[PDB]
């Protein structure tokens, strides 16, 4: 039903959470019939053209169709003031300072 | 160069595709405040 | 600061090169992080769109799709909105003999679309009849039959190369 | 020296980046042929995404 | 019925926009906190000049 108070409208489920108005999906019946169909956030399992039970999505083994590319940002880095010799050091490296003397 | 014999599949082993991940977003974007500066040493 | 209309003595370091390096690293880092991030974002969105292709490719030929999507050579079956999978048994190439003729001696006008083969699981095992499949797979049921047509020239993968047939004959 | 370092890293990063941009454009332009058959297979899913 | 120009149809993108922009050229000017001269003059007396 489109709304909670609307009339009940018949049909058949579609693919990926779709609702179809036409019940034309027909085939010859076959032995050993097992089917799964996506429903809400999980699945529904049917056997022999009869409802069997619901399944949570995590209950089914999931295989990755995606290629993992793991890009990690170059972290922030802080360069401290570093000097082999400070100005004063170089000033003091002189054996004598004329000013001080 | 190896062949394979594949038996008909059974409902015992069911696998499923991954749903799309929540794709990363660009960072907040640094909030830069323009200004005029005089650097003293 | 600007907006568009829209008692101690401080000792200063003698080298600005730390700050300049900081600026260089920050500029390069910001640029590489921005672009890489975009790459990563575009990568994720790329696979997010690719899944749309993958949902139909799995319907086209589930075996090949499952093989890769899982990582081992497996056969898959569409059971609605999911694929049932089963691992395939490896077989050496030397244990396969290709029958030359694909015409059916018992039914005129109908003949095999895909080469028939005789294969054995083990070097001493019994000889089992079947037909070759796509990308080096073995089918037990020889039901790939089509009406025979003039000008039949075909290649089929075999081992590490290909086998060529003319007029429903090797 | 910082000029040399920046120039070398910039030239390189720009090279591959531009190669990734070129390969990305080529990648889509290559994907459209896949998409045009996908849209025929199941127009709903591809349309929703496109 | 009739022919139509291509722009008459709404365009939907099957691409992924990957927007890579080149790292612009940058010039590092000679910058010194203190020049060789400033350091020489920082001394209260210079024996040479004296």
């Amino acid at each position: 039903r489109y709304e909670d108070q609307g009339p009940l409208v018949e049909g058949q489920l579609g693919e990926n959470n779709e609702l179809r108005l036409t019940r034309d999906a027909i085939e010859p019946c076959t032995v050993g019939h097992r089917r799964y169909f996506t429903f809400g956030g999980g699945y529904v399992y049917f056997e022999e053209y009869a409802y069997s039970h619901q399944l949570s999505r995590a209950d089914i083994t999931t295989v990755s169709t995606f290629i993992d590319l793991n890009i990690t940002m170059l972290e922030d880095h802080e360069f401290v003031p570093l000097e082999v010799y400070t100005r004063h050091e170089i000033k003091d490296s002189g054996l004598l300072d004329y000013t001080e003397v | 160069a190896n062949f394979y014999v594949c038996p008909p599949p059974t409902g015992a082993t069911v696998v499923q595709f991954e749903q799309p991940r929540r794709c990363p977003t660009r960072p907040e974007g640094q909030n830069y405040t323009e200004g005029i500066a005089v650097v003293f040493k | 600061p600007l907006l568009s209309n829209t008692v101690e003595r401080i000792k200063t370091t003698s080298s600005i090169e730390f700050a300049r390096l900081q600026f260089t690293y920050n500029h390069i880092q910001r640029h590489v992080n921005d672009m890489l991030g975009r790459v990563a974002i575009a990568w994720c969105e790329l696979q997010n769109h690719e899944l749309t292709l993958w949902n139909e490719a799995r319907k086209l030929n589930p075996n090949a799709i499952a093989s890769a999507t899982v990582g081992r050579r497996v056969s898959a079956r569409m059971l609605g909105d999911v694929m049932a999978v089963s691992t395939c048994v490896p077989v050496a190439a030397d244990n396969v003999i290709v029958q030359n003729s694909m015409r059916i001696s018992s039914r005129p006008g109908a003949c095999y679309s895909r080469p028939l083969v005789s294969f054995r699981y083990e070097d001493q095992g019994p000889l089992v009849e079947g037909q070759l499949g796509e990308n080096n797979e073995l089918r037990l049921t020889r039901d790939a039959i089509e009406p025979c047509t003039v000008g039949h020239r075909r290649y089929f993968t075999f081992g590490g190369g290909y086998v060529y047939f003319e007029e429903y004959a090797y």
